[PDB]
């Protein structure tokens, strides 16, 4: 299923083209010589060359730059430079939720990351520190296009859902200043089924831009976002949370549980897994 | 300036370059357009100085001193024809451009699938046409390599390998910038080019027991060797020949 | 061993040089020495549960903690 | 040709060239024809290289014969030129030969140099 | 471009010190010898 696709032009003509396609699957297929593939009834075998990096679905491939190097960025939250002239992949790993769009700048000199948590981030090439940042409320969203993984019936079926409030609050001592619970982003915090907002954004009213992060209940942006088995893990979430009356002080709870899915061995008398 | 005689020169000593450093100068270059003379010195600094005998209160007047921290500096270099960049480089394993041009400062650090390969990029030399830069791969091991690096993007493009016995003395960008030569340690002079990215031709520095440095230059030179004239090769033993 | 120029004679250098240029990264460690990784941890991130148990739970190990242990 | 132990191996070559070099630096190595014929006849030497590009390669030529009475090892590099700025004396010498003491790891060096020239052979 | 000759000194008094000077070769030919040797040609 073709998830998405990036096309790349070969030269005060157009020679030929080589256009690659990214799919849900997990897999990132390249095409290369398009023109004189298809211009010539009969024509050659064609094969796409097999790129294959993510378990889920690459949000978007582009050809690069030079068209030396294939980038691509997933739900994984991992940003891949394919090399394409060696075999080897080299890569941009911990972002804060999945890499959702991605552009490459004029020259190759920089790239727009828009990250599925309603934010944009420009980067240099090969100096990986972001120049720019702009980041939206961050929040829990009826999204107009339905997904990019829910095309292949996952394990844990997304559903663009909504099931609680979204908790925060506003500031005494700063009234430009709300608190808001939030998750890794959007689509992996709604997914698993349940709400996963383990995350603080502090946001302004008065010039609607970010400000400020951070973590609320065990976080580890550092790791893997899926178990083996092929599910998105759940990470704890802050049921209530309210402000202090001063400014001063801010009391955070979180709940958590394991899944009914993994349970499945403590069931004893009529223990079942809700029970459990 | 008149065209010079072959066996005397007019040389005239000038004004010192004022500010001296605190350690032995590792890396030399002039400013491509204007007389502006970067000096670079392994206590981690850069002087640029606006080359002026004739200047007062102090000649040859220090423009500004700008220090690089935890590193040394042991090569600096302009880059472009339009002398666009400076970019510098000590022993630690990140480098630096400066971009003149709005003065920022990137902190270049990554190489693309060859960064374990590379544990040091000491040593490198940017191309005269200014698109790219060629580090060389601290891995000895019976062949040196050398990587080219966009400065398009900073990016992996290229990695010509040569045989020898220790890796490679020095390298030039040739003039044109299509290809590099590459004089290795016991004396291989490989020839490789970029625009095949193949390597075109191999031969012998005249039994020359270890090649240390090589340079490059002239006019009119082959043009499929990208048209640079002299070469030069200099030994471990001090002999230097002219090719 | 014997350096050409220590940090610290770099340090006084860089203060008495004009524009200093930080190399380090605004808010990791300025001796850069990092939190480095133990063992267990490197498997446990990667995905190799076995080994990673493994190596928590030997109980002959000097290493051996069980707060380590519950913390896995 | 006539030069059939030749050594043409680069990494041979390049051993040879440094052992040479070090062992000039041990003052325990001739340089030049003459000497290496003298050294071979009062029998001190143990290991002699020559040089096969020699216009008249006949002035060496007289080598082999006397070591092969003698019983010790010659093999030949390719370039003169190469192995007198070996010996660090600017012009190209076409035979050096260099001999044994008691207790050197040159001399371990040494052994197994010929070691690999009768490989060679 | 051209530009000024470099000879060996010693070339040239080898040149006329060869022989005598009666009974050297006549002035055209020495001149013949001594101008290849100073000619700036390849």
């Amino acid at each position: 299923i073709i998830s998405t696709f990036d096309i790349r032009p070969i030269i005060a003509e157009l020679q030929d083209i080589d256009v690659a396609v990214g799919g849900a699957r997990g897999a990132i297929y390249v095409y290369s010589n398009l023109l004189a593939h298809l211009h010539t009834l009969r024509v050659g075998t064609i094969q796409p060359r097999k790129y294959h990096w993510h378990r889920r679905a690459v949000h978007s491939v582009k050809w690069s730059g030079d068209g030396n190097y294939l980038i691509s960025g997933g739900y994984e939250t991992v940003l891949v430079l394919w090399q394409l002239d060696t075999g080897r992949v080299d890569f941009l790993p911990h972002l804060s939720a999945a890499i959702e769009n991605i552009v490459v700048s004029p020259k190759g000199s920089a790239y727009a990351l828009h990250l599925d948590d309603n934010s944009a981030m420009v980067l240099s090439t090969a100096e990986m520190k972001p120049s720019m940042y702009v980041s939206g409320i961050q929040s829990l969203v009826l999204g107009d296009r339905p997904s990019k993984d829910a095309l292949v019936r996952r394990v844990w079926r997304p559903i663009d859902e909504i099931a609680s409030p979204l908790v925060a609050t506003i500031s005494p001592q700063n009234p430009s200043h709300m608190f808001l619970c939030v998750g890794n982003g959007q689509q992996a915090t709604v997914g698993g089924g349940a709400t996963s907002t383990p995350l603080v954004q502090v946001f302004d009213i008065s010039s609607f831009q970010g400000v400020a992060k951070q973590a609320i209940a065990r976080t580890n942006p550092t790791d893997v976002n899926i178990t083996s088995e092929g599910v998105p893990i759940i990470e704890p979430t802050a049921t209530k949370l309210a402000f202090s009356h001063d400014g001063k002080w801010l009391a955070s709870i979180d709940e958590w549980q394991p899944p009914e899915r993994d349970t499945e061995a403590y069931l004893t008398g009529s223990k079942t897994q809700s029970d459990a | 300036r008149r065209k010079l005689r072959p066996e005397t020169i007019d040389i005239q000593r000038t004004r010192d370059i004022p500010d001296t450093h605190k350690a032995a100068i590792s890396s030399l270059a002039f400013h491509p357009r204007y007389p502006i003379l970067l000096s670079s010195s392994t206590s981690s600094i850069m002087y640029l100085h606006k080359l002026d005998a004739s200047a007062y209160p102090t000649p040859n007047p220090l423009l500004t001193s700008v220090h690089v921290k935890r590193t040394d500096l042991r090569r600096a270099a302009f880059v472009g024809p339009d002398g666009g960049e400076i970019i510098f480089a000590g022993r630690r394993r990140y480098f630096h451009c400066w971009n003149l041009s709005s003065g920022l400062v990137k902190k270049v650090s990554k190489i693309q699938g060859h960064q374990k390969e590379q544990r040091t990029m000491e040593r490198f030399r940017v191309s005269p046409c200014g698109r790219y830069m060629a580090l060389v791969a601290s891995d000895k091991k019976g062949g040196g390599m050398l990587n080219i690096i966009n400065v398009g993007t900073m990016q992996w493009i290229a990695q010509a390998r040569i045989d020898g016995r220790h890796g490679v003395a020095d390298f030039a960008w040739w003039s044109d910038g299509n290809g590099l030569t590459i004089a290795g340690r016991d004396g291989q002079v490989t020839e490789w080019s970029m625009i095949t990215r193949r390597t075109v031709g191999i031969w012998r520095d005249e039994g020359s027991i270890g090649g240390t440095v090589m340079a490059l230059g002239g006019r009119n030179g082959p043009a499929e060797l990208g048209g640079d004239r002299w070469v030069a090769i200099g030994s471990n033993s001090g002999i230097l020949n002219v090719y | 061993k014997r350096a050409a120029v220590s940090n610290k004679n770099m340090d006084l250098l860089g203060e008495s040089a004009d524009v200093i240029i930080p190399t380090a990264d605004p808010g990791t460690h300025p001796r850069g020495r990092r939190p480095k990784l133990k063992p267990w941890q490197k498997a446990f991130r990667q995905g190799r549960y076995a080994a990673a148990v493994d190596d928590v739970l030997n109980t002959t190990a000097p290493s051996y903690d069980p707060v380590i242990a519950l913390t896995l | 040709s006539a030069a059939w132990p030749k050594a043409e191996d680069p990494a041979l070559v390049q051993e040879l060239l440094d052992c040479v070099q070090q062992a000039s630096h041990y003052r325990q190595l001739k340089k030049g024809a003459n000497e290496t014929t003298k050294s071979v006849n009062r029998g001190t030497s143990e290991l002699v290289i020559l040089a096969a590009d020699t216009q008249p390669l006949s002035i060496v030529l007289h080598i082999p014969l006397i070591c092969e009475e003698k019983n010790v090892p010659y093999v030949y590099v390719p370039s003169k030129v190469a192995l007198g700025r070996a010996c660090g004396v600017s012009r190209a010498v076409i035979a050096v030969s260099l001999t044994s003491n008691e207790a050197s790891d040159l001399n371990s060096k040494i052994r197994a140099l010929r070691d690999k020239v009768e490989r060679l052979a | 471009d051209t530009h000024a000759v470099v000879v060996a000194p010693q070339r040239l008094a080898e040149i006329f010190n060869a022989a005598p000077a009666f009974a050297m070769p006549p002035i055209e030919d020495v001149f013949y010898q001594v101008a290849s040797l100073f000619s700036t040609k390849p």
